[PDB]
RNA sequence: GGAUGCGAUCAUACCAGCACUAACGCACCGGAUCCCAUCAGAACUCCGAAGUUAAGCGUGCUUGGGCGAGAGUAGUACUAGGAUGGGUGACCCCCUGGGAAGUCCUCGUGUUGCAUCCC
RNA sequence: UCAGGAUAGCUGGAGCUCGCGUGCGAGUUCUAUCGGGUAAAGCCAAUGAUUAGAGGCAUCGGGGGCGCAACGCCCUCGACCUAUUCUCAAACUUUAAAUAGGUAGGACGGUGCGGCUGCUUUGUUGAGCCGCACCACGGAAUCAAGAGCUCCAAGUGGGCC
RNA sequence: ACAAAGGGUGUUGGUCGAUUAAGACAGC
RNA sequence: AGCUCAACGAGAACAGAAAUCUCGUGUGGAACAGAAGGGUAAAAGCUCGUUUGAUUCUGAUUUCCAGUACGAAUACGAACC
């Protein structure tokens, strides 16, 4: 009973890549591509849940699309994103439950050649810390909870980031 | 309910009188019709008479 | 406009409230409850005095306004405006009917009227809270108070502290043994149950009252 | 000119007068309304007892 | 029909019981069922086929018939003047086992072992129950006596807890 | 702040689930649909034959429902094959066929059916359905494949193959047996022997020590330190289906238990035991 | 004394926070050629046995919540029957009977069927 | 169809089948078993309605003071959270009576063998039914001016207390 | 084949208080 | 067959009370054509695959009730799916 223990570990379970653009069209499908060609694999569109008016929406629009990310390719892409980032995060932008994200305003930055016609991009970063043993939330049969102890906090994330990235956390 | 519990003891007349066994059953139906009735314990001189 | 209140003194009908199915009902006349020091803390207002109802039947919203007028005014003007605490301890949640007199009875659900308190024998009306030496002032402002409502009534000096549920020499010993917190003009009693660590220090006992 | 519209009034001293009349049951009971396949095969049974 | 709905007034009868509602326990399918057995009639309001009309609901029949999901029940009406026997149809789910007869064997199986008995000492007794009669005389042994006296009235008390 | 969400009204209202339904361990409109028997039926009982895959066992039993609970008529388990001769991929496909067709053989002995029904010594990969004989009908089964997923080529269809095999009615259909194609709606009767056999494993086995011979170590360690080959796994099934259908009683261990069990869980305190540390702690509370 | 597979009852079994567990197991766990599956080998499916009891499962504790039982509430509320009973009435006493429910207090926190295995 | 009629119920007449306390019965109790959501009660339990204060909280409310502002500070009233609190429901309810409702208390019973089936079972495994043999003091109280069955038909279908 | 809320220093019983033979209340 | 709803808490550029996305809690506080009341959580709700038991034959029963009919519904039997 210690907190050396291997199976304690904490690893990057996935990122996900989210852009979320009011219209939809040419604009989503250029935003598909760019996921497409970014991660490697083809995006899911979401639908719109309610009709806003003022956000200009209607439901079943397809305004969004996303992608899942896990393995050396999201480690990748989270490395990527933090360098446009300057591996510069808000405290805040930690969740309580062991994850954290963040934003960007051009995916230019991430290693794609600019296009007059494909136009400019921002995305959504969202990264989830996992220990081993987060299974037995996920699998069909016994479905448990994950121990509180053996749940990745915030501190714990926010330590990782630190440690693996060199990060620093900035207040504000 | 009065009347045929009545009838059952076999009072279908003001002022008859009939002896009962004390029983829970009976004890219970004698209960129901109180009020058109009154009793006691006999004595052997009222037996006898 | 109002009829007399002898039409509705009786309790006829079952309970008739305002909801989706009784719509566009008056509001009551009274809607202030509590008056006087009503922020004054638990342990200032030992005595208590209740105008308690000795009649099953309706009291209107109207009644019960003019009654806490009336026992308000003779208590700021006897005793002062911050020597006692009136509140009324009937809310009249009966919504009264009329047939406005198409011809005749045929269809003669009436339209709500007004709203009235539907009252039972022995059920406290109201209660005044206040120190000793304001007693006879009290008694009296009930006393006036009465005048106001239908029926009979009767003024019984409570054997509680206040407005709580524990008697004077009750609540004395439960504060000499520290088993009172303050609660605005409730009291609390310790147990011995809960979380051992919620408690401050000398708060915890082993066994209650 | 209304009229009354519905009453039970004197309906359970009129049952009463000859009822209440509880039907005899008899040993055998129709077979009506059973389980076809189960009474085709109680009369084969039957026809080869 | 004719001003009333098959389950009007049954907002309470068909509800099912507090905390007991959802999946039903595998003890009701496992039951077994033959001619002659004695049912009461409980209506599952979550097992909307096979329901019997309110009206049986709670009432004791008897079993005349074994389909593949059903029994047939057959429960006195009485309308007027007589005993209707109506016979119905009603799922497993919907019934359960009577215990308005489970002394009746027992007791017939005591009454003839006493029977028995009596006849192997040649003598005549009856094995009829009787109703509780009156007690014979007894002694009690005298012990502290405590006075009850009427309390003297205040009307403090009149209310739960005092006024 | 924030309202709290599991208030005592919340717990009050709550309704549990079933036991088993809490655990995640029973689907009971499954098992539901599967015990039922028609009531015309009386006394019948219903036997289903369950399956069920763990990390690293496959237990399979004959199972009949009662009020006091499930009865077991017959048992078989992967762990007792290494009597058998296997001793290695007890959680795979030909395992599971190996169990299937052990369970059957067990419960047609305990029946003394065994002789009448005997099924096909030889594996094969064709349907195979076992042809009633005029003194009695074969032994009817319903497979209880549990909460897993039903997909094509799933081991407990492997199972379910061995078992049949073995000379017991499991009433079924061919779209769900290793081998069949989705495309065309046939079955593959090679393919679905190759399966059976472990041809699939002795294939995995070969690409890895072709391509990679440190991960071909990495992950079959156990087969070479038994020194079992791709080439000689098919022979093998062959030798075990030969020595489970020989003899198919099942083994009685010869272990006593213990006389005294020593017991490793704490006891629930006594009332006086928590008295006194409630008064320990209390004491201490309030001296401060 | 337990575990596992299938269950019965379906909270005395649930929820939350802490602590512990020999062996076999159950698990976590390593991969994606094959069957299978998705945006995602996360899940599902298949093939495995390098590592770990960190988590799950199990057990124990909490003047914990809930749940269950008792005491009390209380012979109170209510109620069947009676009166040429009181009362202007509202309502209520009495006679022959039945008889609840919050608050407060105390206790308890699962019991079990078949099969395999460890001790 | 609404001052009417037919229809069922209530009634008469005619009987018939049996019976004499061993009673196929009962507007009654007893015993054992079931169903209920009214009275009451509850909100300190869901839904809905409703009074008051007490203790804390905000980069996100209206104000006052110290201030050019400040994610600067101190207080007032509001929201919010916690533990309490007055008063409520025909179309609310956890709980839940009294009265009343259903079923059963043998001769149409039980036990042991044998037999029939085209139904059922892996299985003369069950499910019904049928023969043989034995036992069965009448299987709670009270009452029973008796029980059952059928035919023809009158009047009534304004009620009222 | 009616009577209410409010009242009475009419009279008749009860309940809780205060003063009094170190002398109660009214008049000298 | 798979999944779990409303709502809330904490996070993520534009993005805010309200767009999409991640985790946690979540006894149904959602949804189930319509009035209301019941009922339903590995479902009766949402998504997907395959389909036409919304089929053929007459009988029985329930509700209404005179124990008539119609409407509606239920449980078997005999076929084809
Ligand atoms: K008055
Ligand atoms: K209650
Ligand atoms: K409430
Ligand atoms: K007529
Ligand atoms: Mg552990
Ligand atoms: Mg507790
Ligand atoms: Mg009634
Ligand atoms: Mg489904």
């Amino acid at each position: 009973k210690k907190l050396s223990n291997p199976m304690r570990e904490i690893k990057v379970q996935k990122l996900v890549l989210n852009i979320s653009v009011g219209e939809s069209g040419d604009r989503l499908t250029r935003a598909a591509k760019v996921l497409e060609q970014l991660s490697g694999q083809s995006p899911v569109f979401s639908k719109a849940r309610y009709t806003v008016r003022s956000f200009g929406i209607r439901r079943n629009e397809k305004i969004a699309c996303y992608v899942t990310v896990r393995g050396e390719k999201a480690m990748q892409l989270l490395e990527s994103g933090l360098k446009v980032k300057e591996y510069e995060l808000l405290r805040r932008n930690f969740s309580e439950t062991g994850c954290f994200g963040f934003g960007i305003q051009e995916h230019i930055d991430l290693g794609i050649k600019y296009d007059p016609s494909t136009g400019i991009y921002g995305m959504d970063f969202y990264v989830v810390l996992e220990r081993p043993g987060y299974r037995v939330a996920r699998r069909r049969r016994c479905k448990a909870r994950v121990g509180i102890q053996h749940r990745v906090t915030k501190d714990d994330a926010m330590k990782w980031f630190q440690v693996k990235y060199e990060g620093v956390i900035l207040n504000k | 309910q009065t009347k045929k519990i009545l009838q059952l003891l076999r009072l279908r007349q003001i002022f008859n009188g009939v002896f009962l066994k004390v029983n829970k059953a009976t004890v219970n139906m004698l209960h129901r019709v109180e009020p058109y009735v009154t009793y006691g314990y006999p004595n052997l001189k009222s037996i006898r008479e | 406009g109002r009829r007399p209140a002898r039409c509705y003194r009786q309790i006829k009908n079952k309970p008739y409230p305002k909801s989706r199915f009784c719509r566009g009902v008056p509001d009551p006349k009274i809607r202030i409850y509590d008056v006087g020091m009503k922020k004054k803390g638990v342990d200032e207002f030992p005595f208590c005095v209740h105008l308690v109802s000795w009649e099953k039947e309706n009291v209107s919203s109207e009644a019960l306004e003019a009654a806490r007028i009336a026992c308000n005014k003779y208590m700021t003007k006897s005793a002062g405006k911050d020597a006692f605490h009136l509140r009324v301890r009937v809310h009249p949640f009966h919504v009264l009917r009329i047939n406005k007199m198409q011809t005749g009875m045929r269809g003669a659900f009436g339209k709500p009227q007004g709203v009235c308190a539907r009252v039972a024998i022995g059920q406290v009306l109201l209660s005044v809270r206040c120190k000793d030496g304001n007693a006879n002032h009290a008694q009296e402002a009930l006393r006036r108070a009465k005048f106001k409502f239908p029926g009979r009534q009767k003024i019984i000096v409570s054997r509680k502290w206040g407005f709580t549920k524990f008697s004077r020499t009750d609540y004395l010993k439960y504060k000499s043994e520290n088993r009172i917190i303050p609660d605005g003009v409730n009291a609390k009693l310790l147990g011995c149950h809960g979380r051992l660590a919620a408690r401050q220090p000398g708060r915890a006992f082993l066994e209650a009252v | 000119a209304k009229s009354k519209n519905h009453t039970a009034h004197n309906q359970s001293y009129k049952a009463h007068r000859n009822g209440i009349k509880k039907p005899r049951k008899h040993r055998h009971s129709s077979t009506k309304g059973m389980d076809p396949k189960f009474l085709r095969n109680q009369r084969y049974a039957r026809k080869h007892n | 029909p004719a001003g009333h709905g098959l389950r009007s007034r049954t907002r309470d009868s068909f509800s099912r019981a507090f905390r007991k509602k959802g999946t039903i326990p595998l003890s009701t399918y496992l039951r077994i069922f033959k001619i002659g057995d004695y049912v009461d009639i409980k209506v599952n309001g979550a097992i909307h086929k096979g329901m019997p009309h309110k009206f049986y609901h709670g009432r004791t029949g008897r079993v005349w018939n074994v389909t593949k999901r059903a029994v047939g029940v057959e429960v006195n009406k009485q309308v007027r003047n007589k005993i209707l026997r109506k016979r119905i149809h009603v799922r497993i789910e919907h019934v359960q086992l009577s215990r308005c007869t489970e002394e009746v064997k027992e007791r017939m199986k005591k009454n003839d072992q006493l029977k028995a008995e009596a006849k192997a000492r040649g003598e005549v007794i009856s094995t009829k129950r009787q109703p509780v009669g009156p007690k014979p005389g007894f002694m009690v042994e005298g012990a502290t006596l405590e006075t009850v006296t009427p309390i003297p009235y205040d009307v403090v008390n009149d209310l739960k807890g005092g006024y | 702040f924030i309202k709290v969400q599991k208030t005592r009204a919340y717990f009050k209202r709550f309704q549990v689930k079933f036991k088993r339904r809490r655990e995640g361990k029973t689907d009971y409109r499954a098992r539901n649909r599967l015990i039922n028997q028609d009531k015309n039926k009386y006394n019948t009982p219903k036997y289903r034959f369950v399956v069920r895959f763990t990390n690293k066992d496959i237990i399979a039993q004959i199972v009949s429902a009662s009020i006091a609970g499930d009865m077991i008529l017959a048992s078989a388990y992967a762990r007792e094959l290494p009597q058998y001769g296997l001793k290695v991929g007890l959680t795979n496909y030909a395992a599971a066929y190996c169990t299937g067709l052990l369970l059957a053989r067990r419960v047609l002995k305990k029946l003394e059916m065994d002789e009448e029904y005997q099924g096909n010594p030889e594996a094969s990969g064709e349907d195979y359905s076992v042809e009633p004989a005029e003194s009695r009908r074969p032994f009817r089964a319903l497979l209880d494949v549990g909460l897993i997923r039903t997909t094509t080529g799933n081991r407990v269809f492997g199972a379910l193959k061995g078992a049949l095999d073995g000379g017991l009615d499991i009433p079924h259909s061919e779209k769900r047996f290793a081998g069949f194609s989705k495309d065309s709606k046939q079955l593959d009767a090679d393919v679905h022997r190759k399966y059976i056999y472990g041809g699939h494993v002795a294939t995995y086995m070969k690409t890895l020590t072709e391509d990679e011979p440190e991960k071909y170590q990495s992950h079959f360690s156990e087969y070479i330190k038994q020194g079992l080959e791709a080439d000689d796994l098919e022979e093998m099934y062959k030798k075990v289906h030969a020595a489970i259908r020989a003899d198919p009683s099942p083994k009685k261990s010869e272990k006593q238990p213990p006389k005294q069990h020593k017991r490793y869980n704490l006891k629930k305190l006594t009332y006086e035991e928590r008295k006194a540390k409630l008064i320990e702690r209390l004491n201490a509370l309030n001296s401060a």
